[PDB]
């Protein structure tokens, strides 16, 4: 392959088909199939990182939509990139404004 | 013994928030869905998944419009929403004109 | 049809929004705004299905839509 | 019966790298799913216009990098070029 | 002597500055900003006096787009005077961060 | 040659003129600071990006043209300095 040649576990072949037929570009780097690959790796790992976390949490082997929207929506930095992206069966945070609250 | 006004509304956003279950049952909303495509163009069929998506999309929008609408109550020194609230919401999302 | 919006439906949502307290008017206001916002996502939806030359619009029209709109949704064919 | 391709495996396998002891359910792999095509678009599209702006025919993982940079928030795009400089690095390693 | 009202000036202004279209903040102030914000990303780079002019022109829409949905925002609130917590319900409103 | 506080060259009467310009007729003295903030976060964002152009096009000088594909980036579109 070339995931292994990177280390990745990312399909750096399937990559770099869709790349060429996705008229992006008229040709195509051997690195950024690669390149791309990886940070798609990479990103993919910091949600499954957090979501996780958010399933052990919330006590539960197997993670639903709702701990990932947990792990986006918390996360300031991967909500900022998923600030147009609702998520199906995420639900919402629980947050409740001050003044609403009972005196 | 009774609970006082609000109250129960209090208790209603917690358990609203903690769960991701869709609030409009599916079936008059999906009614509404063949509807207003019907008026677009007739003799249509629609993907059960294809309704969910709508639904889930528009529930979605609705929860974070609602959000919005209740911050300009709030900044009204109000405690109720209403629809004046929508419209200035909504105006500075550039949604409506 | 459109009044298939149960007022008890619009409540849960605002309640899930945030909301403690709600005016009367605001059950049909939400109505008008859901309705203008199926509208256009459909209206660009059927788009893609009569572009497609199909009878069932498909859920990937929808997604399309939304992508379309700026209101992306996951969870139907990304 | 068609053969409809994904992620499905990869996200698993890259779940396994970082919660062994965790699993996943049908309606969240569709959001990872969704997820991996999104960015993958954003990234490949910014790349896309970063070539046709200098007047080059060629993406190369320089273009996929600064379209990174674009794309991706302070920090995430940082760990992000990381992971990216080095798997190509690694890639030019072997043959 | 003589001493116009409060108030009547400002609407005067407003008049004044919605009839025309040349830049309200000065040019030269302008740019040693950029110039500042741009070395703390990266020293030694020059500008195309146009770059600038651009940044300025995309600067002044975008605040005079913001002060429109502030004073929305003082109006929401039954207030005539915008406060920097109107400023904050429009970003907020917008999406902004 | 050093350069140091140059947003307080955002003087009161311009941040003024702009809220004229945007239909504000009473001004709070709490705004001006917050302008400044805001307009700060706004260059701030439109120059990171400029300037990633810039240095993908391997330049010493930053041209009209990375501005207003930055601007188009932050779906903010300028019209009048080429694209």
């Amino acid at each position: 392959t070339r995931s292994s040649r990177a280390g990745l576990q990312f399909p750096v072949g399937r990559v770099h088909r869709l790349l060429r037929k996705g008229n992006y570009a008229e040709r195509v780097g051997a690195g950024a199939p690669v390149y791309l690959a990886a940070v798609l790796e990479y990103l993919t790992a910091e949600i499954l990182e957090l979501a996780g976390n958010a399933a052990r949490d919330n006590k539960k082997t197997r993670i639903i939509p709702r701990h990932l929207q947990l792990a986006v929506r918390n996360d300031e930095e991967l909500n900022k990139l998923l600030g147009r992206v609702t998520i199906a069966q995420g639900g919402v945070l629980p947050n409740i404004q001050s003044v609403l609250l009972p005196k | 013994h009774r609970y006082r006004p609000g109250t129960v509304a209090l208790r209603e956003i917690r358990r609203y928030q903690k769960s991701t279950e869709l609030l409009i049952r599916k079936l008059p909303f999906q009614r509404l869905v063949r509807e207003i495509a019907q008026d677009f163009k007739t003799d249509l069929r629609f993907q059960s998944s294809a309704v969910m998506a709508l639904q889930e999309a528009s529930e979605a929008y609705l929860v974070a419009l609602f959000e919005d609408t209740n911050l300009c109550a709030i900044h009204a020194k109000r405690v109720t929403i209403m629809p004046k609230d929508i419209q200035l919401a909504r105006r500075i999302r550039g949604e409506r004109a | 049809n459109i009044q298939g919006i149960t007022k008890p439906a619009i409540r849960r949502l605002a309640r899930r929004g945030g909301v403690k307290r709600i005016s009367g008017l605001i059950y049909e206001e939400t109505r008008g705004v859901l309705k203008v916002f199926l509208e256009n996502v459909i209206r660009d939806a059927v788009t893609y299905t009569e572009h497609a030359k199909r009878k069932t619009v498909t859920a990937m029209d929808v997604v399309y839509a939304l992508k379309r709109q700026g209101r992306t949704l996951y969870g139907f064919g990304g | 019966k068609t053969r409809k391709e994904s992620y499905a495996i990869y996200v698993y396998k890259v779940l396994k790298q970082v919660h062994p002891d965790t699993g996943i359910s049908s309606k969240a792999m569709s959001i990872m799913n969704s997820f991996v095509n999104d960015v993958f678009e954003r990234i490949a599209g910014e790349a896309s216009r970063l070539a046709h702006y200098n007047k080059r025919s060629t993406i190369t993982s320089r273009e996929i990098q600064t379209a990174v940079r674009l794309l991706l928030p302070g920090e995430l795009a940082k760990h992000a070029v990381s992971e990216g400089t080095k798997a190509v690095t690694k890639y030019t390693s072997a043959k």
